[PDB]
């Protein structure tokens, strides 16, 4: 039984199915705000990736979307580091992650990219770091003559220098979480009949 | 590389 | 739409099953000496165990089984702590967690015991703590129903800093990793059964 | 301490 070839093919089936149950175990947290729970499959799910000799393409998104949603639950927290460059916010992090998934499904990707980049900056401006909103802009809008969505709107925002406005109470932070938890049920759709839940799901039923 | 846990930008 | 509680009831479940995969993984690792599998697997299972919500007798003994190949494994790792007691070594820990299992204690396990024993003292020895590997001698062989041939012999050996002698030539650390991999062998016949992994091998089969 | 050692 203990053939290597064979138990090679095994390993990587039954990671595969960790992967994506941590993947859906990961989302339910983050979608019902278990903050500890979220922690916990965190780790888990790193840990796993770690292990990892292969990857298909599915297995290479389900990274991404771990790796997208530790992103936003960390969002407001300027001084956490997630790429090599220092200077990278958080939700820049996600910005990059997010470009490389799910672009066939054009319109949500466009409203969740779009409202990633607007709190973006939000955080920066409402914390008074006026310089790295600035720095933040150039870094995700381009040419400063590119012309992109919100663009002209946030350059105008930034340039006056408050901590508050109103475009960002309709645009906010807890709008973006709600589009990404949109996202999110959209996973679950997907995932939460994958083979480890559910068997584990009938196992309890 | 950075995977799921990020670093501290306020240290050293 | 979905019941948080049994979703959570499933969770714990897999936890178990993926516990029971990981023991397998760590347990090939170990006895194929591939030790950046084996570092890899054990942080997944060290991350795992946080799922479960309750332990069986079957689960602790799943965890002591990981338990103990890990502290074997860094048996000359006299940095590693793996007690409160600041002054438990590896192996000695090790040694601990042997006489937890719920096993019989065959002619195989107090080989397997009096082995470790013996290397709790060498690595003391390699390392120049000839007072450290008194004390170990002490805490181990002190209990006057822990009788083995040469016991006496081997505390003399001690005391007269023979690290090199015939003794330790001959019970070495690769024999007792031999015998230890024997019984590994036993643990990957008993658990290749479970769950995942016969799940895993069927769809590869 | 699980399976991960202190230092």
């Amino acid at each position: 039984s203990e053939d290597a070839g064979l138990v090679a093919e095994a390993e990587a089936v039954a990671a595969g199915w960790m992967l994506d149950f941590l993947c859906l175990s990961l989302c339910r947290a983050f979608r019902d705000g278990r903050s500890e729970d979220f922690r916990r499959t965190r780790n888990s799910a790193e840990a796993i990736i770690h292990g990892l000799s292969s990857l298909t393409a599915c297995q290479l998104r389900t990274i991404y979307i771990c790796q997208f949603l530790t992103r936003i639950a960390a969002g407001k927290t300027l001084d956490a580091q997630f790429e090599n460059d220092e200077r990278i916010t958080p939700l820049e992090s996600a910005l990059m992650i997010w470009g490389s998934i799910e672009k066939e499904h054009d319109k949500l990707h466009e409203e969740i990219q779009n409202l990633i980049k607007i709190q973006a900056i939000a955080v920066c401006m409402e914390n008074g770091n006026f310089k790295e909103a600035e720095e933040v802009f150039e870094r995700i809008f381009g040419d400063p003559n590119s012309h992109m969505p919100f663009k002209s709107k946030l350059l105008m925002i930034i340039s006056q220098k408050d901590t508050f406005h109103s475009f960002f109470q309709h645009f906010s932070y807890n709008h973006m979480m709600e589009k990404i938890k949109s996202y999110v049920n959209y996973v679950l759709s997907e995932k939460s009949s994958t083979f480890l839940m559910k068997a584990a799901a009938k196992v309890v039923e | 590389k950075i995977l799921l846990t990020p670093r501290r930008r306020q240290r050293l």
